[PDB]
């Protein structure tokens, strides 16, 4: 769904998604990872 | 109680953290029972029938507030008082309420922020909310700062007409929600002419103090509801009280008996343990260029440079590395000869493959050795990926101190998660001045729970979390345990040079069972358990001590010549004495070197003067 | 209108200056058209029928006000607003009206101070005025601070009563004299608790700012009558705006776009050029013992000591020398090894003939030679007596700077009045950074009218009063004139070493007609009009010049041997080298120095082994 | 006038005078000199 410009923009195997209302792109981080583009691991609430 | 529960807040701007009911738990686990948000506040992606009643306790956001893409009918922010706008959403705003509608034109309908009375910076934005009621009437020039009012972009579209009219006792018909208490309490555009800031009424005897941010109860400086810049533990000043006051009469400085150190947005009696203390009386994180940090009487200070200041190194997330999120293959050279990373070190899995997004090439594993010269980190160390061929953290074999000034998620200071290393190998680490320690997920990592971390921690309250590493049954089975030649104090690996200690004697860095005073390699002598070799010309024996000191004044015997106290391979032939007098020594049956008669300066082979041959 | 005509105020305390008509004239010449008294206001011995109207201009006394032994029947101080009290009379009071009567019990009768609103510090004493009228009814608890009100001592004994009461439109009495305009206006014990300082009425909408001293005309800090602590050129601040502001968001120190240095009781943009600029941002007279002044890019500053500090030498009238008013033989021993006298210097004619009232012995005129090592004076130098034997200021021949930070009478920073010296002899004086210079009254002293003092002065607006010395033509006609080979700029005496700058060149501390180029005994060269001797190893050139610098590297020809670029007396024979290897050289044909052979240990008289035998 | 203790108190040829009202001692500085005990010359208004 996300164009070829935004590829690999989501780091941890999260699927990129395009928000039509705001005309911006965003991530769909897998559970366990946080951050703008799923970059950090959630150290607080798991290993 | 006296101190209010703080939380760190999100900032993952419009990212969804998993499923609809996995994102909500993350929203709940962060803002539950919180009362002061130290960062941002994202309430994105909350579907309806998700009871968001845990937000009625938040009383102050120190960043921005973003409420986007919800569908819940009511968001109870009924106690938010002030948005300090210390950072902006979309680089302009400090409160954005965007596209909160569902597919079928329904969505957010009640936002009763009836106590919000001040937005210290940034504008507001209210778009694409075709279900919002009663918020189309607020007077946003009582809340937003009068300077930032040219940037507000507020448009309301509620063609449904199913909204509510509100009680006549609201000022100019402006309510936050359907009711009588949701009237907007005005405190700035109704102030008397005399007032400088806020006012609890219209009569001129009501103006609040200059520093009160939202409102006040009384005209004092200890009656503000929320403060503006600082807080002197019962009141709130403009600047923390100076440490040394001036004197208009004597033209000199006087010691202020009520001085305080500024530490963030507070005035403290003394700075924290790991924070630089400037002479201004202020706890900073790293002092300016013209100075260089240095220890002084237990506490850390920083004095002026001796001249041109040495190589100063910045860490990720600060300085020019503001938006870089790992140690790229592009910014790796800027750490060439660093010895103190003023900042923090992130190592993420994107660095070792290279993202085509920011046009960054793949890193070369053997280029990490640049970091071998780092001897301290004034922030935290986040290691999240590492080359597979390696077995220990080889680039950090010289790290010694983690200051823990800035921390990850506000809590952690060391983090080694999900690697393939076999042993940490931080054998020179001796301090973690703040923050916790998490070493977990490393699938095969023994020796991780043999250290006694409480000797590295330099503060009380620091926990540690080691879980799900290699179990301490397969470590013992295979034989992955540290050398028997060490002590029960701890160990960073199997080699003797990997132990925090040595049970008998330490030959420099490693551990040995005995300093050889009787045979073998050139003899040594113990002192504080070390082994230091004898002077090169001391002769070893299968007998008592060969030497008890470094200097040549301690060899029991030397197989070469000797001049009294000290042995020399060949007694000196020109050494400077007193008044240009060179010392002239020669051979002897007693092996001791005597003074010739210098009247034949060509060196004597015998006593007197007939000994120098012709 | 940021200017108010200031004066200095007297400090005689009780002293009558001459006769009853010479005292009044000396009183009139100081408090004329003055608006702010920077010192103490003393009105003593003012006999009957004297026009004291010129006191209707004083608006603020920065010391104490003493009105004693007067007989004039009316002292108009109708515009005095504040008596701040930086110095007490009887070490307790700030205002004092002591015995103030004539012979037949008449005397001071009225004292309309109707604008006197606050005494910042101190108490009040009103004793033995038998003709005073209406001042017995004031409420002094509106003026004096409650902290000092336990020390007051009022004693009203007007046993004549021949004076009318005061208008019923005045608060139950409280009248400063006759009429309805001369009662008292209260501003501290009428208004309610909402006010923290003073006020303008009884409503809580009237409270003046905290930093208003007397009263106010508006609620904000730019409307105070008189400021309480500081003055930011239009407002009554509490501390001058800091030069650097803390940042609660990034834990660092910013810069302040409205920062100002605190100089006295004002906040200026930049310090005066002759003061010490501390790092906090403040003009001071001298900084703490932990530091020492340091010239830096034009301005003065002081950095931390390098280990042990130096001798801080207080001057007369500061620190331990506040009771001493001269350089009396008791304290002369303390200026034993001083270099900078951080203060004043008084030399009075009661130091040489001995004081009895303070049990001090006479000063031996030879004990003044201790000062010949002083080089700076961070104040003024008041010489008022010198031993009649001497003929010049010999003990100050090394003085180089007179900072003039504190000045005599607040005007002068050099006073050599009424000595018996022939010439000044300050031949090393180079700058008088501030304050006038008076050299006058000396019986037989010339050479003072030649120096162009406009060079030494380092500030615009410095005068010079040089009158009634030895006549111009009186000593010109007796050879007592500046020497021949000196620039016409001036001279401090007749000897060639006494002239500032030379006509041609100079040999150190003395002027000469020409450098020793070509001929002479020592060969020399010329740079900046100075004659420096050539390195001894420069062959005396009877033709052209000899050298072009100090070092042997400029020798046109070396006298003996030549070791490369340098001209040496004898080629090196034992100089330390690399790898601890000694160095031996030899002189060849052109007396050039070349290294020996690696094997030659005892040196060599020729190249290689074929040069050094046995 | 003044007791023998207050002798040499006044410096520049001034005369010590005793005030019977305040019960204190004061100087009578000659014309030209100022100060508590006539110690300073008046530089502003003469040479």
């Amino acid at each position: 769904e996300c164009p070829l410009s935004h590829d690999g923009y989501c780091l941890h195997d999260g699927v990129c998604m395009y928000i039509e209302a705001l005309d911006k792109y965003a991530c769909n981080c897998v559970v366990g990872y946080i951050g703008e583009r799923c970059q950090y691991r959630d150290l607080k609430w798991w290993e | 109680l006296e101190e209010k529960k703080v939380c760190q807040g999100t900032s993952n701007k419009l990212t969804q953290l998993g499923t609809f009911e996995d994102h909500f738990l993350s929203l709940q686990r962060m803002f539950n029972n919180c009362e002061v948000v130290l960062g941002n506040l994202e309430i994105t992606y909350v579907q309806r029938n998700y009871d968001l009643s845990f937000l009625k306790t938040i009383q102050e956001v120190a960043g921005y507030v973003l409420i986007a893409l919800n569908t819940v009918e009511r968001i109870p922010l009924e106690n938010l008082q002030i948005i300090r706008g210390n950072m902006y959403y979309e680089n302009s705003y400090a409160l954005a309420v965007l596209s909160n509608y569902d597919a079928n034109k329904t969505g957010l309908k009640e936002l009763p922020m009836r106590n919000l009375q001040e937005i210290l910076h940034g504008a507001v934005r209210f778009s694409n909310n075709p279900a919002l009621c009663n918020v189309e009437s607020i007077q946003w020039r009582d809340i937003v700062s009068s300077d930032f009012l040219s940037n507000m972009s507020m448009d309301f579209q509620n063609h449904l007409g199913s909204c509510q009219k509100c009680d006549p006792s609201c000022p100019n018909g402006s309510c936050w929600g359907a009711g009588e208490e949701n009237c907007q309490k005005l405190t700035k555009i109704i102030c008397a002419q005399q007032c400088s800031g806020r006012c609890r009424g219209k009569s001129p005897s009501d103006c609040c103090h200059n520093q009160c941010a939202a409102g006040c109860t009384g005209p004092r400086e200890s009656d503000c509801l929320v403060c503006r810049k600082f807080r002197n533990e019962a009141t709130c000043k403009d600047t923390c009280p100076p440490l040394m006051l001036y004197n208009p009469t004597t033209y000199q400085m006087d010691v202020n008996p009520e001085g305080k150190y500024s530490f963030g947005a507070t005035c403290v009696k003394k700075c924290p343990r790991n924070y630089v203390v400037t002479d201004h009386g202020s706890c900073v994180r790293a002092c300016g260029a013209d100075s260089y940090e240095m220890e002084e009487d237990g506490v850390r200070k920083c004095k002026k440079c001796e001249g041109p200041c040495r190589k100063v190194c910045n860490g990720i997330g600060i300085g020019e590395f503001k938006d870089s999120l790992s140690i790229n293959a592009t910014n790796i050279k800027h750490f060439k000869n660093c010895t103190s990373i003023s900042g923090d070190l992130h190592i993420l899995p994107v660095a070792f493959r290279g993202d085509s997004f920011t046009h960054t090439p793949p890193l070369d594993p053997q280029e990490l050795d640049i970091l071998k010269t780092v001897k301290e980190i004034t922030g935290f160390l986040l290691i999240q990926a590492w080359p597979e061929n390696r077995t220990d953290l080889h680039a950090f074999e010289n790290l010694e101190i983690i200051r823990g000034r800035t921390k990850q998620h506000g809590q952690f200071s060391l983090a080694v998660v999900s690697l393939n290393i076999t042993s940490l190998g931080l054998r020179s680490l001796k301090e973690i001045s703040d923050g916790d320690v998490i070493i977990s997920g490393n699938k095969n990592l023994c020796y991780a729970n043999t250290i006694n971390w409480k000797k590295l921690f330099g503060t009380s309250g620091q926990k540690t979390k080691i879980i799900s590493n290699r179990g301490e049954n397969s470590c013992k089975a295979t034989g992955q345990v540290c050398h028997a030649l060490c002590s029960p104090e701890g160990c960073w690996g199997p080699e003797p040079r990997d132990c925090v200690s040595c049970r008998n004697v330490s030959r420099g860095r490693e551990c040995v069972d005995k300093c050889n005073l009787l045979e073998g390699e050139p003899r040594e002598f113990v002192e504080n358990s070390e082994c230091i070799q004898c002077h090169p010309e001391c002769l070893p024996q299968a007998m008592n001590i060969t030497c008890t000191g470094r200097g040549p004044d301690n060899c029991i015997q030397c197989a070469h010549y000797i001049d009294g106290p000290h042995c020399v391979k060949t007694c000196p032939a020109g050494v400077m004495g007193e008044n240009n007098t060179l010392v002239w020594k020669y051979a002897d049956a007693g092996h001791v070197c005597h003074l010739c008669h210098p009247n034949c300066t060509y060196g004597c082979t015998g006593p007197g003067l007939e000994g120098c041959p012709t």
